[PDB]
RNA sequence: UGUCCUACGCCGGCAGGCGCGGGUAACCCGUUGAACCCCAUUCGUGAUGGGGAUCGGGGAUUGCAAUUAUUCCCC
């Protein structure tokens, strides 16, 4: 029905997605929105976040579509 | 040998033209700046706030590219697609008075003058600091 | 060599099917650069085994309305396909896709005959182009009412759902529509 | 010593000059590797990378464009220089050279050096 | 009552020229653009009207075809037929009434005021 | 053109029913008052109920 | 970043809801007589970081920017940018937003019912 | 080509020519 | 083109399409109001209780239309989702799952209305070898002639692709005893044309 | 296509206003700087930043005259 993602980090949504995102093989701001419940718009800032820490590559990038991926 | 405006990729060219502007500080931002729509066409005011320094490092670029432009010139340079509701849509132009104010701050700068037959062109103490950021550009990125 | 996208091979390209060789164009005179080309493969009949099978699928994504006419925004999202289903299987995108074409075009079809008031069904064959053409419109159809208003773009669902059609999995909506096709024919032999 | 091609598209023209040089691909003055849209980047690249680059480094040519619109540009480009290419090699260098290349395009697209006649129909009352 | 904070008296005391700014964009353009012979005509007879009256009592009724009069301060209180295209209506200008054309107040149109096969055998 | 498509559709029904009629008895045992003259559509009336069509079974 | 202490899932101001979990400049337009250009004005007159979600402004924010929708012209925002120009009764320019907006519109319709003009008399003739 | 074609192309080219071989007050007086 | 052409009834109405059903603004308006053309085309007397026959019901909106006029009704379909989305609709009456033209299995005697809404127009067809539309529909139609209280009345509603299927369909009607006719509403309409098939045992 | 098409300068946020030039025309608008398209930002399945109808206020413009909303602009 109704979706209720969230807006905002939740504190063990936060851990879980520090510790469960950086081991998906795939890196999408779609997936981590739609198997984590949370908005797509900080999915992409979550996204972007862990690009700037240095932890997950990045594959290309577009206004349209952008990739992530593991590092090994 | 030195790099031209032509020769590198516009819209990073645009952004450090941009910053350029900005960190001197010394164009004459109107009172107007945070209020205002680009065109009648536009349905909300410029995302990116200090949009005036971009407009103008925009319009410097578009004068060395083609001399002699006016402020129709640029009205219909940033001019785009009015959606008239629900009848068919139509190109509308920019706003006369952005563009004119752009143009008079660069001459208030003096980057850009008058000339005998026409709207504004180059200066050519302008046309040098215009060389000097696109060989920063190119500098900064394909040295890198 | 040449590469579409610049990063994609294919010499390693191998094709299953005895059907479909001739009919599958993807080989070193179909490799191409990129899947737009202006080429004018529908101007005489059976031009059209002479494209390559990316411009089919860039040339059958632009559909309903709005995104006819628009081809370079269907390059960009083959592209991304290919990106996103070589970093999910671990493998040539291009081998999924053909196998994906192989997997998903009906092999016995139904034709509609009737006289008056009486209207029944005859299963026959298929040709191998109609084949690959079915191919080609069951899975962009699949991608497109895939997505359509969710928050996983074009890009993931057409790779998605080529993965699913290449595996022959029965969640893939290309190869349902198969089986239900293939299974009314059964029925109307 | 320097030649002058044309090549076209739907309204899109592209004339190149090729004159000697060292390697620099000018059209409208602007550079090859900065056209706007880049998914096409590779059709207006495809002469350089079947021919090599070795084979445009003794030679420069410039490019003005004038019609059409992003598409039709690009394919006129491609169809001037590699027009431009097979002109100066048959001209100012030996013909096995310039035969052998016009092979080589003509196998991989006969647009590259054969201009498509299709146009927009007219409409009759 | 007031108008744009400003009460009648002085509205009357006010001048042509710049009660025009109180008014609406359609107003002030009509006064830019002049007023015509039947305007000053029906305001002296209005005029007329309001003179010859006892001072108890509203005026008489002056009536005309004139539909495109604004209603000025002038007017307000004054007893007016309009012709609606058949018959006259007669109507007080009350002060709420400052900024109207006289053509609102008689409507031209009418309001438009607008089983089954069962089978037996 | 379309005219003459519909009209005689129309035709063809009522053709094919009346060439069902002798049949049906062997084997076993419509608006045109309410076509409108000046356009294509359905016209009421007073007199009579809404506009329908009664074809009986035999 | 994760949420803070003083979320506000629901905000209560001029007698309306807001609902927290968004933007704050549509949050702003959530309400009426606010649209979306009144209210990007009203946040850059404030100052007021427009990428901030709406829940998180502490009550200093909300007091500043509720008082700056009371009284815009006061704060530099120009006449033409205004709802209600010129007040017939009371000629002066106001922004009228949540019930102000509904009583100017109900008694500019009793006006219009008064007089018997055309537009008032076919208002009410229509329902 | 064609006409239309054809002349777009012939002043282009001239005008290219032109721009090639590219890369003061009027006489006022009479005698120096 | 048309939802006939789409194959047995059992494939074209599958999930999605149940899904695509039951948010359509334009089906709940058009099957309602027929829904209302069908309960008013049979002459059952007002104040009376009735009891009734919904065929094809797919939503049960015509169902929901029924049991708002205080009257009880049957459910027949032939597609899961249909019944599926119907029990989800929370509607009143008893639902059940058959085809309709191997027949009808109750006693006769029962009913006393029957109301079928788009669903007589997929029996002048044959998606499969051993079916056969002639001997399908005598056979639903005699099933209708059984199980109908003698006297009570049955409306069928349908769009006819042509006048082969209605040739069809009302030969195999009156080869079963069914007395009647066909109110066809709004005749020379296009968007408003509806045939309604009436039925009764004498 | 153009003696109403318009370059340019100034004012106003916009419609618009003022002045001064070209064009009876491959000569000036006009190298017709069109839109889709392309590249980055925000948005995240929500009758929602989709969709704009219908209304409230004000300004401007063409007309002898805009009321029953001529047309345009802003909220
Ligand atoms: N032979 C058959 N036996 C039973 N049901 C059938 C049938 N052929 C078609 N149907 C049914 O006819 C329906 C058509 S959809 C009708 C929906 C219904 N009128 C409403 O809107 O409430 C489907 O539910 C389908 O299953």
């Amino acid at each position: 029905d109704k979706l209720n993602n969230l807006v905002l980090f939740d504190k063990a949504t936060y851990d879980k997605l520090c510790k469960e995102v950086p081991n998906y093989k795939l890196i999408t701001p779609a997936v981590v929105s739609e198997r984590l419940k949370i908005r797509g718009s900080l999915a992409r800032a979550a996204l972007q976040e862990l690009l700037s820490k240095g932890l997950i590559k990045l594959v290309s990038k577009h206004r349209a579509q952008v990739i992530y991926t593991r590092n090994t | 040998p030195g790099v031209t405006v032509k020769d590198v990729n516009q819209q990073e060219f645009v952004r450090a033209l941009a910053a350029f502007l900005k960190k001197s500080g010394k164009l004459k931002v109107p009172e107007w700046v945070d209020t205002v729509k680009l065109a009648k066409h536009k349905e909300l005011a410029p995302y990116d706030e200090n949009w005036f320094y971009t407009r103008a490092a925009s319009t410097a670029r578009h004068l060395y590219l083609r001399g002699g432009a006016g402020v129709g010139s640029m009205t219909k340079i940033y001019g785009g697609r009015q959606r008239n509701g629900v009848m068919p849509s139509h190109f509308s132009r920019g706003s006369k008075s952005v563009a004119r104010r752009v143009l008079q701050a660069l001459e208030g700068l003096k980057m850009v003058e008058k000339d005998q037959d026409g709207g504004r062109k180059l200066t050519p103490q302008g046309q040098r600091d215009l060389d000097r950021i696109a060989g920063q550009v190119a500098a900064a990125n394909k040295k890198h | 060599d040449i590469k579409l996208f610049g990063k994609w091979s294919t010499d390693d390209v191998q094709i299953n099917d005895i059907s479909l060789q001739d009919y599958i164009a993807v080989k070193e005179k179909y490799a191409k650069y990129l899947p737009h080309s202006a080429g004018r493969y529908a101007a005489k009949r059976f031009r059209k085994a002479q494209c390559p099978i990316v411009e089919r699928l860039t040339n059958s994504m632009m559909m309903h309305g709005r995104n006819n006419g628009k081809k370079l925004m269907t390059v960009r999202i083959v592209k991304h396909a290919f990106e996103i289903i070589h970093l999910l299987t671990g493998e040539n995108p291009l081998q999924v896709l053909v196998n994906a074409i192989i997997n998903s075009g009906p092999r016995e079809d139904s034709t509609r005959i009737g006289r008056a008031g009486t209207v029944r069904r005859q299963a026959v064959d298929v040709s191998p182009l109609r084949r690959v053409n079915q191919a080609i419109w069951l899975l962009c159809t699949g991608a497109r009412e895939a997505a359509f208003r969710n928050i996983k773009t074009i890009a993931e669902c057409l790779a998605d759902e080529l993965i699913n059609a290449a595996k022959g999995s029965s969640n893939s909506y290309a190869i349902k529509k198969k089986d239900e096709l293939e299974r009314v024919a059964k029925s109307n032999r | 010593q320097s030649v002058q091609v044309f090549g076209r598209k739907k309204t899109a023209t592209a004339v190149a000059h090729c004159k000697r040089g060292n390697g620099l691909i000018k059209v409208n003055g602007r550079p090859l590797e900065m056209i706007e849209p880049r998914t096409l980047q590779y059709k207006l690249l495809e002469p350089v990378l079947l021919l090599g680059k070795e084979r445009f480094a003794g030679v420069d040519i410039r490019v003005r464009v004038k019609g059409g619109g992003h598409v039709a540009q690009i394919y006129a480009i491609r169809q001037s220089i590699s027009k431009a290419l097979v002109a100066y090699y048959q001209k100012y260098v030996d013909e096995a050279s310039k035969k052998e290349i016009k092979d080589i395009l003509i196998q991989y697209d006969r647009t590259l050096l054969v201009a498509d006649p299709r146009r927009c129909e007219s409409k009759k009352f | 009552f007031t108008y744009r904070g400003v009460d009648l008296d002085q509205l009357l005391d006010m001048s042509y020229e710049q009660l025009m700014q109180l008014y609406s964009a359609r107003q002030r353009r009509r006064l830019n653009r002049g007023l015509r012979r039947k305007q000053h005509s029906l305001l002296k007879r209005l005029r007329k009207a309001k003179k010859e009256a006892p001072p108890m009592e509203k005026p008489e009724v002056v009536k005309t075809h004139l539909r495109d009069m604004i209603i000025l301060p002038e007017m307000v209180g004054s007893m007016v037929g309009v012709y609606n295209g058949k018959t006259f209506n007669q109507v007080e200008i009350k002060p709420e009434m400052i900024g109207h054309y006289l053509g609102e107040f008689s409507i031209t149109y009418k309001p438009v005021k607008h089983s089954r096969f069962i089978p037996l055998k | 053109r379309n005219k003459k498509h519909q009209k005689l559709k129309h035709q063809k029904e009522a053709e094919e029913e009346e060439l069902e009629i002798p049949p049906q008895y062997q084997a076993g045992g419509p608006g045109a008052e309410y076509k409108a003259k000046k356009a294509k559509g359905d016209v009421k009336k007073k007199g009579r109920p809404d506009p329908y069509a009664y074809i009986p079974l035999n | 970043l994760v949420i803070p202490e003083k979320f506000q899932h629901i905000l209560r101001v001029l007698n309306t809801n807001i609902d927290g979990r968004r933007k704050i400049a549509f949050a702003i337009t959530a309400i009426k007589g606010v649209g979306r250009r009144y209210a990007h004005v009203v946040l850059r007159k404030a100052d007021i970081d427009l990428t901030k979600r709406a829940g998180e402004l502490t009550e200093d924010e909300v007091e500043r920017v509720i008082t700056i929708m009371q009284n815009p012209r006061q704060y530099k925002i120009p006449d033409w940018f205004l709802n209600r120009q010129k007040d017939v009764k009371d000629g002066k320019y106001s922004q009228v937003l949540a019930n102000g907006l509904d009583n100017k519109l109900r008694e500019d319709l009793e006006r219009l019912k008064k007089i018997r003009a055309h537009r008032g008399l076919r208002h009410f003739w229509g329902l | 080509v064609g006409p239309r074609l054809s002349r777009r192309i012939l002043q282009q080219a001239r005008q290219q020519q032109e721009e090639l071989e590219a890369e003061r007050e009027r006489t006022t007086r009479l005698g120096p | 083109r048309r939802p006939e052409h789409g194959g047995p009834p059992e494939l074209f109405y599958d999930e999605t399409e149940a899904r695509k059903y039951v948010r359509n603004s334009r089906m709940i308006d058009i099957q309602t109001r027929m829904a209302g053309r069908a309960l008013e085309l049979l002459y059952l007397p007002e104040n009376k209780p009735c009891y009734l026959l919904d065929i094809g019901c797919g939503t049960g909106l015509s169902g929901s239309y029924l049991s708002d006029e205080g009257h009880y009704w049957v459910g027949l379909d032939i597609s899961p989702a249909m019944l599926d989305e119907a029990v989800d609709r929370e509607i009143e009456g008893d639902l059940l799952l058959g085809d309709m033209g191997q027949g009808i299995p109750f006693k006769p005697g029962t009913f006393d209305g029957c109301i079928s809404i788009s669903a007589v127009q997929w029996l002048c067809n044959a998606n499969k070898k051993s079916e056969n539309p002639a001997k399908r529909l005598y056979c639903f139609f005699a099933s209708l002639f059984s199980v109908l209280v003698r006297g009570s009345r049955a409306v069928l509603q349908l769009y006819p692709e042509n006048s082969e299927q209605l040739e069809l369909i009302t030969t195999q009607a009156t080869k079963a005893g069914f007395s009647g006719g066909m109110v066809v509403d709004y005749p020379n309409s296009a968007k408003a044309k509806k045939f309604y098939l009436c039925l009764f045992s004498g």
